[PDB]
């Protein structure tokens, strides 16, 4: 039941997409630019990865 | 044939259009990812992109923007579902591309264009962890130029003694709203905290989706409109009462449910707010 990677900030979309799958095999990821609005639908098999300009997660990643 | 999706009843809006009150000539803008106007379900009154790749605002590419607008006001007839406030003038505000996302300036403008074009409604199912000075400014506005201002409260759950409201939930100048299933119990990834004001049904709703179809979402973005729906139907019966006036009525007629911190004032009663 791990809904959260706090490990992974800083880290290069690639290389987190690698920890997630491995945590989260069903896991749906869509890459969002950070500091953005988005919708508020609930998806239990989502993971939104806000990235920087380096393509280096800007948030933590979590389900939903 | 129609059906009538349970969150509809839930809040007891067909009590209202029994008695006639559907919300004609109320403008409500859904701001979020755009409008499929083309869906049989759904009568949309005009509206605006500020999504400078995606210029038709009445293209869905993602399929948020319709679901929400279909609880607003799914037409009554003998198709589909029916909304809130069916016979209200639905506008589509597109601030959201295909992905979901806006940048907080795209959002902003949505609003200058709701309060600049005389929406009586704004609905805004979409948050950010982070407000902005701007942001409040432009909610704060819209809310002192007499519009009703609701948004989905957020989708964080609880976290120990802190509040989870997003913005621009967060903003006490907006109605934060909540979720609750059809048994009236908060849902476990609704925001909590002492800036959530309602709750209404935010679990297995069924609406529009793009391409002449009908689906079920879960999230307070699914809530929210219920809210925005409701004060349409109020301002349809009393059409000379302010945003302040309508806020009050939703606020003070509710059920209770529970504690505020996770329930705010309870469940929206439209038929008790119009009273
Ligand atoms: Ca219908
Ligand atoms: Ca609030």
């Amino acid at each position: 039941l791990k809904t959260e990677w706090p490990e992974l900030v800083g880290k290069s979309v690639e290389e987190a997409k690698k920890v997630i799958l491995q945590d989260k095999p069903e896991a749906q990821i869509i890459v969002l630019p950070v500091g953005t609005i988005v919708t508020m639908e609930y998806r239990i098999d989502r993971v939104r990865l806000f990235v920087d300009k380096l393509d280096n997660i800007a948030e933590v990643p979590r389900v939903g | 044939a129609q059906s009538v999706p349970y969150g509809v009843s839930q809040i007891k809006a067909p009590a209202l259009h029994s008695q006639g009150y559907t919300g004609s000539n109320v403008k409500v803008a859904v701001i979020d990812s755009g409008i499929d106007s083309s869906h049989p379900d759904l009568k949309v009154a005009g509206g605006a992109s500020m999504v400078p790749s995606e210029t038709n605002p009445f293209q869905d590419n993602n399929s948020h923007g319709t679901h929400v607008a279909g609880t607003v006001a799914a037409l009554n007839n003998s198709i589909g579902v029916l909304g809130v406030a069916p016979s209200a003038s639905l506008y589509a505000v597109k601030v959201l591309g295909a992905d979901g996302s806006g940048q907080y300036s795209w959002i902003i403008n949505g609003i200058e264009w709701a309060i600049a074009n005389n929406m009586d409604v704004i609905n805004m199912s979409l948050g950010g962890p982070s407000g902005s000075a701007a942001l409040k400014a432009a909610v704060d506005k819209a809310v002192a130029s007499g519009v009703v201002v609701v948004a989905a409260a957020g989708n964080e759950g609880t976290s120990g003694s802190s509040s989870t409201v997003g913005y621009p939930g967060k903003y006490p100048s907006v109605i934060a709203v909540g979720a609750v299933d059809s048994s009236n119990q908060r849902a476990s990834f609704s925001s909590v905290g002492p800036e959530l004001d309602v709750m209404a049904p935010g679990v297995s709703i069924q609406s529009t989706l793009p391409g002449n179809k009908y689906g079920a979402y879960n999230g307070t973005s699914m809530a929210s409109p219920h809210v925005a729906g409701a004060a349409a139907l109020i301002l349809s019966k009393h059409p000379n009462w302010t945003n302040t006036q309508v806020r009050s009525s939703l606020q003070n007629t509710t059920t209770k449910l529970g504690d505020s911190f996770y329930y705010g004032k309870g469940l929206i009663n439209v038929q008790a707010a119009a009273q």
